[PDB]
């Protein structure tokens, strides 16, 4: 088969050095153009470093420096070695076969790296209470202040999923995450269906059951 | 008498960088004067001898090789660069001596549509001795199947056209380069300036 | 430095659609230029090297043309895997290589306003010291809207965030959701707060306010 896979992504602080490693099949390292390109969160595709079957590296100036790609031809493994790492490098890193006219026709499956100072936090749940004025009305769940990604959140222990948005997290400039998690129902039903978000973050082990109702 | 250096400089056709052109230069009278005055070139770059005194050198031999390469790529040819040129294409050695000149010539090489003459080798398992030249054109082989003169999976043709037109940015369009080796040996010296 | 520019950001189709877009190189490059299809959380897929030539395995259906400057890649009969983001590349294997910054294909709908809710921080929040005012805007399509928090009527810029989902598997419309953030001493400092929707759907801009306190 041919394949390329990785691993060796994770958490590290600012500072903190991470070795990547991508395993190929299919085609010889040595051989080829290997490339790294990296992908932050919600951006575009970055190329990082290429080696040349030659032995010639290359670097983008925003790792130059700093990173060091190499190769293994009795493991027929290409390495990307990761120093003094800054937030700005979180990212999911791909490996791939480089071919410079040929594009870059095989790719791994990346590996996710988050560079981070902040500490492992569960998240506090606040309640986006239903507005007292068809008759839909629109509640929630704030989940706020966790590290690292990813929470999960169901409603009524799953038995409620019609309506229910989710939204994708932001980074805080403190470094924490923020997600909140809607749901459109009855107005009719807020003086009798209770509604209950469950927020899991399993990096703090934490469990919140939240119930939200109307306010007064 | 004097050195056919016309020959070089002021040739019509060039050679792609991957079948660079080297022409010996011997028993002649060197006038390097047309590298002063003109400020015709964009690079004009001498390592172990110096610019301004080669008309006062004698040497035992010149070698005038010649071809052409991106701007970009200008650059490569050097003493201890990398890249595509110098790994794969043309290797200058660590202890150069002599001179690099270097000069636009998209009105010349670039073509509308794309000239397809001027060509680089793109895949080669190891990087080039200084000054080896490698014609080869035999399929390369990227992984461990034999890939027969045949193209497709893993099996490329080493070779690619630079494709230059006109509408390039500067960094792609055609350079053409001489590169004068100055040899100094225990032998007679048959290239010496005026007088 | 060469830079690459994908048009436009986004881009909305149907299925059978014929559909073109486009990646500048702000100098001429040749046929220098690959194209890749990337989808949510899967590895890019070359589809295009060399302007116009066809990676192996690739359907048909992709064409990519262009030469120097502008380059288009084409999708001739659209199916619904090929909704993705797309990316172009200056192919040459030496610093300084660009990618374009992407253009996400979407599915077509109709238009629909967003309905949109406000809502205040809760008092347990407001224990700890922070306040969170919340507006949601459900439901809406095109993706492009525009909220603007307004505090006693003066508009608020740099205390705010915002996060969109995607595309809705079954409705194909978006929700999106807004956060702003204050200190509690801030927000007991004043009274009226609103956030104001302006969406194609809407005929003028819509503004869901609450008053601190009641
Ligand atoms: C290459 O050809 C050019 C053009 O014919 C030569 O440059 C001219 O040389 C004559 C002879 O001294 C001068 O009178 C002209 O003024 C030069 N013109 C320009 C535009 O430079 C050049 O010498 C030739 N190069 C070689 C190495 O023979
Ligand atoms: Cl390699
Ligand atoms: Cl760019
Ligand atoms: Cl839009
Ligand atoms: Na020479």
């Amino acid at each position: 088969e041919v394949q390329l896979v990785e691993s060796g992504g994770g958490l590290i602080q600012p500072g903190g050095s991470l070795r990547l490693s991508c395993a190929a099949s299919g085609f010889t390292v040595s051989r080829n153009y290997m490339s790294w390109v990296r992908q932050a969160p919600g951006k575009g595709l970055e190329w990082v470093s290429v080696i040349y079957s030659g032995g010639s590296t290359f670097y983008a100036d925003s790792v130059k420096g700093r990173f060091t790609i190499s190769r293994d031809n009795s493991k027929n493994t290409l390495y990307l070695q990761m120093n003094s790492l800054r937030a700005e490098d979180t990212a999911v890193y791909y490996c791939a076969r480089d071919g410079d006219y040929y594009g870059m026709d095989v790719w791994g499956q990346g590996t996710t790296v988050t560079v981070s100072s902040a500490s492992t936090k569960g998240p506090s749940v606040f309640p986006l209470a239903p507005s007292s004025k068809g008759g839909t009305a629109a509640l929630g769940c704030l989940v706020k202040d966790y590290f690292p990604e990813p929470v999960t959140v169901s409603w009524n222990s799953g038995a409620l999923t019609s309506g229910v948005h989710t939204f994708p997290a932001v980074l805080q400039s403190s470094g924490l995450y923020s997600l909140s998690s809607v749901v459109t129902v009855p107005s009719s039903s807020l003086g009798t269906q209770t509604y209950i978000c469950n927020v899991n973050h399993k990096p703090s082990n934490t469990k919140v059951d939240k119930r939200v109702e109307p306010k007064s | 008498n004097l050195c056919p250096f016309g020959e070089v400089f002021n040739a019509t056709r060039f050679a792609s960088v991957y079948a660079w052109n080297r022409k010996r230069i011997s028993n002649c009278v060197a006038d390097y004067s047309f590298l002063y005055n003109s400020a015709s070139f964009s690079t004009f770059k001498c390592y172990g001898v110096s610019p301004t005194k080669l008309n006062d050198l004698c040497f035992t031999n010149v070698y005038a090789d010649s071809f052409v390469i991106r701007g970009d790529e200008v650059r490569q040819i050097a003493p201890g660069q990398t890249g595509k040129i110098a790994d794969y294409n043309y290797k200058l050695p660590d202890d150069f001596t002599g001179c690099v000149i270097a000069w636009n010539s998209n009105n010349l090489d670039s073509k509308v549509g794309g000239n397809y003459n001027y060509l680089y080798r793109l895949f080669r398992k190891s990087n080039l001795k200084p000054f080896e030249r490698d014609i080869s054109t035999e399929i390369y082989q990227a992984g461990s199947t034999p890939c027969n003169g045949v193209e497709g999976f893993n099996c490329y043709f080493p070779l690619q056209s630079y494709g230059f037109q006109p509408t390039n940015g500067v960094g792609y369009q055609p350079y053409r380069v001489v590169v004068l080796s100055f040899e100094l040996l225990h032998a007679p010296a048959t290239v010496c300036g005026p007088k | 430095d060469i830079q690459m520019t994908q048009s436009p950001s986004f881009l909305s189709a149907s299925v059978g659609d014929r559909v073109t877009i486009t990646c500048r190189a702000s100098q001429g490059i040749s046929s220098f230029l690959a194209w890749y299809q990337q989808k949510p959380g899967k590895a890019p897929k070359l589809l295009i090297y060399g302007a116009s030539t066809l990676q192996s395995g690739v359907t048909s259906r992709f064409s990519g043309s262009g030469s120097g400057t502008e380059f288009t890649l084409t999708i001739s009969s659209l199916q619904p895997e090929d909704f993705a983001t797309y990316y172009c590349q200056r192919l040459d294997s030496y610093p300084p290589i660009t990618f374009g910054q992407g253009t996400r294909l979407e599915i077509k709908r109709t238009v629909a306003a967003p309905s949109v809710f406000i809502f205040p921080p809760s008092d347990e929040q407001l224990k700890s010291g922070t306040a969170s005012v919340v507006c949601l805007l459900n439901n809406f399509y095109p993706r492009e809207a525009k909220v603007q928090w307004k505090v006693d009527n003066a508009l608020q810029s740099g205390n705010s965030q915002e996060s969109v989902t995607e595309q809705d598997s079954k409705d194909s419309t978006y929700s999106l959701s807004s956060t702003l953030t204050l200190s509690k001493a801030d927000y007991e400092k004043h009274k009226v707060y609103a956030c104001e929707v302006t969406h194609q759907g809407l005929s003028s801009p819509v503004t869901k306010s609450f008053n601190r306190g009641e």
